[PDB]
């Protein structure tokens, strides 16, 4: 006269930080360049 | 009294169109059901069902089960008549001779009877419009066959087709240029108009402006979807000068085989950018025509313009439209062809632009579609004429083709019509 990762270890633990999808999608998460509108006016003419 | 006919085909197809559905159906408030919960401009894409909900005027046709499956269990499980989801069960597998000689048949019969039996409804037929991917394989075929049966059928009714096409480079598919061959044959002499909706280009748009760094289909086909509601603005609205969808083939196609054209849209500005720019008409017509914001692919620059058909679509006062339009004749980066002394037509409306929850698209007070035919298009056309002389140079993958019922000339006879394609454009271009 071989731990628990013998051939299992394509798959264990993955909290549920990491199950969530990559980082952002479809979303600017620049400081400046989000979408999200200020609590001032959720909704109004965002021109002249 | 006037009605719209859609048509949705092909996995692109399917999924390219129902970003349309949700930003329709949110502008005259008809919920996802279809119970209207608080005049009458919704009958130029809906439908009565006589009591309660409405109905809406598309058909959806898909040789793979799975993806027109999909919308079958989704939260619109209550708004799509059940037995117009016509469902194929072997999918087209990208052959192009799959979907147009040996399976597409047994379904088209099926297609024809749907169509005419919602036609038979409306009384004001105005068009129909088909969106059809030539990048996919039951798109290719579906796609041409629906188009001559259509036409014999009907005849001089107007048809746009909202194909997209492979990029200059990305590409998914490895057969991509022989259905795009195969298929803008049987497209160029039946169709009334055709657009340019190549993928690569609309992703550049998303990382300039809205600078989305990880973009998905689910955002591209929005903005696609806009598009698709800023051309039938002025069909279903008030305004003060209206253009009819039978007047659209009528000031932008000069000659009867040229029947293609490239469209941009803009402006495209989200929320937390704003609250800078106050998107002055004077301004905004003019990213219309920056060579970046163009949708597809192309160059504006290489080649001259034929017309600009600019819808406007917010709150502009009738003088601007005029005091920007003769600057831009101004430009010498933008010269018109010699035979077109005035080329704009310019829509003004009066209905904005919504905003769908959760989109990019952040609520702007101006917003402008325009479709221009230029002499740029040929170049599309060229580099994809490249691809094809490659593989057909020792008739690379041909065997897949024969082997559905396809005649080995059917590629020989393809080229040459595409070909006299490309030496007309340059004919056009000439001056006098
Ligand atoms: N813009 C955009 N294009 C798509 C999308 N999905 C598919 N396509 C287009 O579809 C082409 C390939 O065909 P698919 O849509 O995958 O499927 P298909 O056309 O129905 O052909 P089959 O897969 O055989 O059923 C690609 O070149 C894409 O351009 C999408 O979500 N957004
Ligand atoms: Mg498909």
């Amino acid at each position: 006269a071989d731990e628990w990762n013998a051939g299992k270890c394509i798959s264990g633990e993955a909290t549920l930080k990491e199950v969530q999808t990559d980082k952002d999608l479809g979303k600017t998460n620049r400081f400046g360049f989000r979408n999200i509108t200020k609590d001032g006016d959720e909704n109004r003419v965002f021109g002249v | 009294m006037r009605e719209v006919i859609s048509i949705h085909v092909g996995q692109g197809g399917i999924q390219v169109g129902n970003a349309c559905w949700e930003l329709f159906c949110l502008e005259h408030g008809i919920q996802p059901d279809g119970q209207m919960p608080s005049d009458d401009a919704f009958n130029t894409f809906f439908s009565e069902t006589g009591a309660g909900k409405h109905v809406p005027r598309a058909v959806f046709l898909d040789l793979e089960p799975t993806v027109i499956d999909e919308v079958r269990t989704g939260t619109y499980r209550q708004l799509f008549h059940p037995e117009q989801l016509i469902s194929g069960k072997e999918d087209a597998a990208n052959n192009f001779a799959r979907g147009h000689y040996t399976i597409g048949k047994e379904i088209v019969d099926l297609c024809l009877d749907r169509i005419r039996k919602l036609a038979d409804n409306c009384t004001g037929l105005q068009g129909f419009l088909v969106f059809n991917s030539v990048g996919g394989g039951t798109g290719s075929g579906l796609g041409s066959l629906l188009l001559e049966r259509l036409s014999v059928d009907y005849g001089k009714k107007s048809k746009l087709g909202f194909t997209i096409y492979p990029s200059p480079q990305v590409s998914t598919a490895v057969v991509e240029p022989y259905n795009s061959i195969l298929s803008t044959h049987s497209l160029l002499e039946h169709t009334d108009v055709a657009v340019m909706l190549d993928n690569e280009a609309i992703y550049d748009i998303c990382r300039r402006n809205l600078d989305i760094e990880r973009p998905t289909y689910t955002n591209l086909n929005r903005l696609i979807a806009q598009v698709i509601s800023s051309l039938t603005a002025s069909l279903r609205f008030d305004g003060a000068l209206n253009v009819d969808i039978t007047e659209f083939q009528t000031n932008l196609v000069p000659y009867p085989r040229i029947h293609f054209m490239l469209s941009s849209y803009a402006p495209i500005i989200s929320a937390e950018k704003a609250y800078h720019e106050q998107l002055s008409v004077a301004e905004i017509t003019n990213s219309a025509f920056e060579p970046a914001n163009m949708m597809a692919k192309c160059d504006p620059r290489h080649g001259k313009y034929m017309a600009c058909s600019m819808m406007y679509r917010g709150d502009v006062v009738p003088k601007d439209v005029n005091a920007s339009i003769a600057t831009i004749k101004t430009k010498r980066t933008i010269q018109f062809v010699d035979w077109c002394p005035t080329g704009f037509k310019v829509g003004i409306n009066y209905q904005p632009p919504t905003v769908v929850p959760g989109g990019d698209l952040a609520k702007v007070m101006r917003a402008v579609c325009m479709i221009s035919n230029s002499t740029a298009i040929a170049e599309v056309f060229s580099r994809l004429d490249h691809k094809f002389d490659l593989m057909y140079a020792k008739r690379a993958f041909v065997h897949w083709y024969v082997g559905e019922g396809m005649e080995e000339g059917e590629f020989s006879e393809a080229r040459e019509d595409l070909a006299a394609l490309e030496k007309d454009y340059e004919e056009v271009g000439i001056e006098t």
